[PDB]
């Protein structure tokens, strides 16, 4: 009931016990939207990495879609168990639109 | 970086004229006022990410995917592989809403920037440098089936 102008996406990370929680909406077109993370080793000179792609220790649930007063929120969760491997990894979630890309950072 | 598949999604295909885009029975993708109608749109995921990454392809006794390769729209006999390990991709476009024409797609070739999808009259889908502002001929209607 707020009275106020929605953002989009409005991009948060929270983290709660060995998980990264990444939510962001899309108000636009919102069948053609997804979510997902990717990581890069910040100590190395490895390119960045789809999760799938980082070996043990590390995975990715499905997003989950919901839709309210006609905004779509997409939720998508990191779990990162072996967090001495991941020490010095960028993480960034990545939201996809039609209207372009947005993207926020997070660290251990 | 490098791409990799997500969900798909069954579509028609209308340019601004309310013709279908449709794979003929010489493979081409063509306009026309049904199996050879019904397109795959398929989401990439893009480790440099960059705008949606879209494959287009199409089940007409075997599976066809378009591509932008020699800067010429053509089909290829292939499935949407699970990951493009390149950079640019003859077979990823870009798919935006269209600027003042927000119920509409274009779809830029990730090979050739500025280049896009276009309607051009046969009715042909072709590709094509993006010269003027509100160039109908890149605007698309993608319907759900």
């Amino acid at each position: 009931g707020a009275m106020v102008e929605t953002k989009c996406p409005n991009l948060d990370i929270v983290t709660s016990s060995g998980e990264f929680h990444c939510s962001g909406c899309v108000e636009h077109m919102p069948e053609f939207s997804y979510m997902y993370w990717l990581a890069k080793d910040m100590k190395s000179d490895e390119d960045t990495k789809f999760i799938e792609h980082l070996g043990d220790g590390i995975n990715e649930d499905e997003t989950v879609r919901t839709t309210d007063g006609g905004i779509t929120t997409l939720r998508k969760v990191l779990h990162v168990t072996d967090t001495n491997k991941f020490a010095h990894y960028r993480f960034t979630c990545v939201l996809t639109t039609l209207d372009g890309v947005s993207k926020k950072n997070i660290w251990l | 970086g490098y791409f990799g598949k997500l969900e798909s999604k069954l579509s028609v295909i209308r340019n601004l004229n309310d013709q279908v885009l449709f794979i003929d029975q010489g493979n081409r993708p063509l306009f026309e006022d049904a199996p050879r109608t019904i397109f795959i749109i398929s989401m990439y995921k893009d480790s440099q990410p960059r705008g949606m990454a879209v494959t287009i392809s199409v089940k007409s006794e075997k599976i066809s995917t378009l591509s932008s390769e020699n800067k010429i729209i053509s089909f290829k006999e292939m499935n949407p592989p699970d990951n493009i390990k390149d950079t640019k991709s003859d077979i990823i476009f870009f798919q935006r809403s269209v600027p003042g024409h927000d119920n509409k797609m274009q779809f830029e070739s990730s090979s050739y920037e500025g280049y896009f999808l276009a309607s051009e009259k046969l009715f042909k889908l072709i590709l094509k440098k993006e010269d003027e502002l509100g160039d109908r001929s890149i605007m698309f209607t993608v319907q759900n089936e």
